[PDB]
């Protein structure tokens, strides 16, 4: 009754509107002649109402499509719009592509040499082994050719260095052999830390030294005797030599000097020597260099110096990370904060975990861990994430992989019956046009084994036969069918399936056509069908004739 | 209607200046183009313009071709030429003639409508042109009369 | 106010309520407000036209294509009442079959989950749902749901088929009385399994997302309050459907779908504007780009 009295109330206003309406052509007819200058009129309504006509109270007011339509994509998107064009021509190329690039078949290929399989009766499964071995090598060689190209640039360096920061720092840290441990982590990072730290110490340090004029003392020192031999201050040089060292001279050199000084580029270093540089707040200086430095730098002099005790130098970089504030999104930073965690809590940092993996590499890196028990990841939602991100590295062609994957994630099972769709979609009609030939055949192969051949081949004869399917429908088929070999494969196939009286017929024309035809006509009685089956035989005679 | 007749008179001295041939052809063009509008012939007024337009620019192109043909009968023949120069002839000629009976009602029902005036300065100002500036018409017929190749002649003295 | 909004929005080119690509990715069936319901075919990125099947009295609405395990069928339902099943058999678009079994309106339609069989759902703004199932030929048996909502239905959606390994399937369809009724079927006859109140007026759309083959199955409902809900199902056979609010517009949101993959959705209302949103690592939802 609302909902009529408001259609009243919205018929009134259509009254009013029409009234408005015309109104306006009264008060804007134009009768202008023969020619004469064009005048604005409200041509515009006049169309306008047309359309509310077409949408045509409460029905056409939530009857009118808001836009208003939504399109949902596969592998990937589709479209949509509504609307300034309502499809766009992307041209490939446009925003994201880094992970395309870090997932470029290789990344997927080698690690399957390490990952292995369960071959068996059907679709297999993975297997664990010196995956950090696996992992690193494949890293250090690929690492090293990629190290060697012709464009993007600052892109690529970035990756390296991230990956070097992720891996890197994984393996280095996956009674004196903890000792020994730490020196040898210690010695990997030290010189690590400086090659990160390079191009941008490089030739901006470059300029810097021929330039002008201090800091850059203390700039050579984050890179020793370079730097030593360049300034070449003699007792300042001697104290310098103690760097690298992580002998009690901290304290003592760092109190004395300051209350030495306090009495009366100097007063940095022996804040270096004191091993807390940013931290003792005391000094204030190693604070104020942030916003001078990169982070990157600070993180240096921290674990160059931070202290002798082999740990301290992670400790006093976490520091200094968690310490920056500028009024997230540096992926090198993002891998020292999840390097410079522990383990377990596993609750809500495993949380950003998932943040930072939102992707080839994410996915390696909590399989290994998982695996191996130094990191046991979970589960599920990780896994639809990988999947998605699988998925959209395939759209180019990287189905079989994420086949695999699918199968051997699972779990135990229900993925299976969502692999095994994936499956026949591949080839439901595009794998039976696109593989008609022999592109087709190695995927197929390379696929764990299960009889899925015959599934795949039969999706695509149904598209645009019989015998791939035995590797009323057969009916008419024979029917078009009214080659010979094919149409043996067919008969087998009935017979293990064992359109009766179809049947005899072909055993007769096995072991004329009339004899068959009775045959049928028998086989009925223990016709449409009889005339489909005339039919056949003619278009059968047509083909003997031509 | 408009752009092509502004294009034509233009192409004419624009016929001149590149390509006998072809500007003669392009002449030509323009009177099938005459033609056909004499033969075709809010709406009314419209119509009052455009003999409005037929009758001082048009009526001196008219006595150009005169001109033309004056020289024509001297010289020349390129009889393909002499078609379409011919022809042309012929059209000016007939437009004239055809225009001349369908106008004096035509200019008369103009001058009603107006009870427009500028239309009407045509029937006033257009009616003065038309005696001419006889002479270059008059010499074109003496050359169709020396020439003796029949029609043009009957034009000329209708 | 609407009369405002229609000014603002001359429409450059003609319109079109609602599109849907086929299976396969070859043709695209559209409808509009005029009655007609045009295949076009899209090989290679180029639009082309291969019929217009005209035949309902009012504008169509919704429009949806079968799956081509069936051969080739593409739905529409329309403000006429009815609703036309189109078959082809060799480039004969003709029509199969034909219900009318609603007194009001139909704003929408969905096909069951190929496995199923061939069903097609239908909700109509009488508040009532006719479902269609097919048998041998061309008979077509209707399970009809009477006063499914209050005041009408405007959206329908099919729950993943969802194998037990004695298969059950459930339907949960938005309406004019703002709920988000979800719907299990027995032997035959479909019983509200839940109702779901979160919006303060007309829900619009309701597109039950795809499974990734993912336990957590989920659902996105749009409406007249202009919010984008996405509600969710922490486990199965647990019947708990929490809500969580994606975004609220100051105009209204008409139409929500799901991209296949990624589970991103695509949201289409408020200013003419289409916006894509995925669910961070965080939980929260974001708008990854403005279409």
């Amino acid at each position: 009754h609302l909902r009529t009295v408001g259609t009243r109330r919205q018929q009134e206003l259509v009254p009013l509107e029409k009234s408005v309406t015309h109104g306006r052509g009264s008060l804007l007819i134009d009768m202008g002649l023969f020619m004469g200058r064009s005048f604005r009129v409200g041509w515009g309504p006049n169309w306008t109402l047309v359309h509310n006509g077409d949408k045509l109270r409460l029905n056409a007011e939530e009857d009118q499509n808001m836009d208003t339509i939504d399109y949902g994509f596969l592998p990937k998107p589709t479209s949509a719009k509504s609307t300034e064009s309502k499809v766009h021509m992307e041209k490939l190329s446009l925003e994201q592509k880094s992970r395309e690039l870090q997932s470029y078949l290789m990344p997927l290929e080698i690690e399957l040499k390490n990952s292995s399989v369960d071959r068996s009766a059907q679709c297999p499964h993975f297997k664990p082994n010196a995956g950090v071995a696996a992992i690193h090598d494949y890293a250090g060689w690929v690492r090293n050719l990629s190290n060697e190209a012709g464009e993007l640039e600052a892109v690529v360096k970035q990756w390296g260095l991230t990956w070097t920061l992720c891996e890197s720092l994984w393996g280095q840290l996956k009674e004196p052999n903890e000792y020994v441990r730490n020196l040898e982590r210690r010695k990997a990072f030290s010189h690590w830390l400086a090659h990160t730290a390079e191009e941008r110490i490089e030739e901006e340090v470059s300029l810097y030294g021929p330039e002008r004029h201090v800091e850059a003392v203390f700039s050579f020192l984050t890179g020793i005797s370079d730097a030593c031999r360049l300034a070449q201050d003699h007792r300042l040089s001697l104290l310098l030599s103690q760097m690298v060292g992580s002998q009690e001279m901290r304290e003592l050199i760092s109190l004395q000097l300051v209350d030495w000084n306090k009495l009366q580029e100097r007063l940095r270093v022996f804040c270096l020597l004191s091993g807390t540089p940013v931290w003792r707040s005391s000094d204030n200086r190693s604070i104020n260099v942030c916003s001078q430095l990169d982070w990157k730098r600070t993180l240096a002099v921290h674990l160059w110096y931070m202290l002798p005790p082999t740990a301290t130098i992670a400790q006093a970089l976490r520091l200094y990370e968690r310490a920056f504030q500028e009024h997230q999104r540096d992926v090198c930073v993002h891998l020292l904060k999840l390097y410079s965690e522990r383990q377990y809590d596993l609750c809500q940092l495993l949380d950003p975990s998932s943040v930072t993996p939102d992707y080839r590499l994410s996915w390696h890196l909590w399989m290994v861990l998982q695996a191996l028990n130094y990191t046991h990841l979970s589960e599920h939602r990780q896994g639809t994430l990988h999947a998605s991100y699988a998925a959209q590295l395939e759209n180019v062609g990287l189905w079989e992989w994420a086949i695999f994957v699918l199968l051997h994630i699972p779990h135990p099972h229900i993925r299976e019956a969502g692999v095994r769709e994936l499956l026949n979609r591949q080839c439901v009609v595009r794998e039976s046009p696109e593989s008609l030939a022999k592109e087709n055949f190695l995927i197929h192969r390379l696929c764990v084994p299960a009889q899925w051949v015959h599934e795949a081949k039969a999706i695509r004869s149904r598209r645009d036969y019989l015998l791939k399917g035995h590797q009323k429908l057969v009916t008419r088929h024979l029917a078009a069918d009214a080659s010979f070999l094919g149409e043996l494969s067919n008969p087998e196939h009935c017979k293990h399936i064992q359109l009766d009286y179809i049947r005899v017929i072909d055993m007769l024309n096995l072991i004329g056509c009339e004899l068959e035809k009775l045959h049928t006509k028998v086989m009925s009685l223990c016709y449409t069908a009889k005339d489909r089956l005339a039919q056949s035989e003619m278009a059968k005679r047509v083909a003997n004739i031509l | 209607l408009q752009f092509l007749r502004d294009t034509v008179f233009l192409r004419y001295r624009t016929r001149a200046y590149r390509r006998a041939a072809e500007k003669w052809e392009v002449a030509e063009a323009v009177l099938d183009v005459f033609y056909k509008l004499l033969k075709d012939y809010a709406f009314k007024p419209p119509g009052f313009s455009l003999m409005h337009h037929l009758l001082s620019p048009m009526l001196e192109l008219c006595l150009s071709l005169m001109e033309e043909g004056v020289t024509q009968l001297d010289t020349y023949a390129p009889f393909p030429g002499k078609k379409h120069l011919e022809k042309a002839v012929a059209y000016c000629f007939m437009l004239l003639n055809l225009t001349l009976q369908k106008e004096n009602r035509f200019m008369d029902l103009l001058r009603e409508s107006h009870l427009v005036t500028p239309l009407e300065q045509l029937l006033q100002g257009i009616n003065p042109r038309s005696k001419k500036a006889d002479n270059v018409v008059n010499i074109a017929r003496y050359l169709c009369h020396g020439n003796s190749n029949a029609e043009l002649a009957f034009e000329s003295a209708k | 106010m609407v009369s405002v909004i229609n000014t603002v929005d001359t429409s450059h080119e003609d319109m079109i309520h609602d599109a849907q690509m086929d299976y396969y990715g070859i043709r695209l069936a559209t409808c509009s407000s005029d009655r007609s319901v045009k295949i076009f075919d899209v090989k290679n990125g180029g639009q082309i036209l291969i019929a217009d099947l005209r035949g309902h009295d009012g504008p169509v609405w919704q429009v949806a294509w079968a799956h081509p395990m069936y051969g080739n069928i593409l739905a529409s339902c329309s403000y006429d009442r009815k609703v036309i099943i189109w078959k082809e058999e060799n480039g004969t678009w003709e029509k199969t079959y034909e219900y009318t079994g609603h007194d009001s309106s139909v704003n929408s339609v969905c096909w069951a989950p190929h496995d199923f069989g061939l069903v097609l759902a239908c909700g109509s703004s009488d508040g009532a749902i006719s479902i269609l199932t097919f048998t041998g030929d061309g008979p077509w048996e209707v399970k009809k749901i009477s006063n499914a909502h209050t005041i009408g239905c405007n959206a329908v959606s099919w729950a993943p088929s969802v194998i037990p390994g004695n298969y059950i399937k459930r339907f949960v369809s938005g309406g004019c009385d703002n709920l988000v009724k979800i719907w299990r079927e027995e032997d035959g006859q479909w019983k509200e399994d839940q109702k779901l109140e979160a919006h303060s007026d007309w829900v619009r759309d309701v597109a039950w997302a795809p499974s990734i083959g993912l336990p957590t199955s989920t659902i996105a409902s749009c409406s007249q309050d202009g919010r984008v809900y996405i509600w969710t199902s922490d486990d199965a056979a647990t019947n708990c459907w929490t809500p969580k609010l994606l975004h609220k517009f100051n105009d209204v949101v008409w139409h929500v779908s799901w991209s296949i993959t990624a589970n991103i959705l695509a949201v289409s209302g408020g200013d003419n504007k289409v916006t894509l949103w995925k669910e961070s690592v965080d939980g929260q939802w974001a708008c990854i780009s403005d279409v």
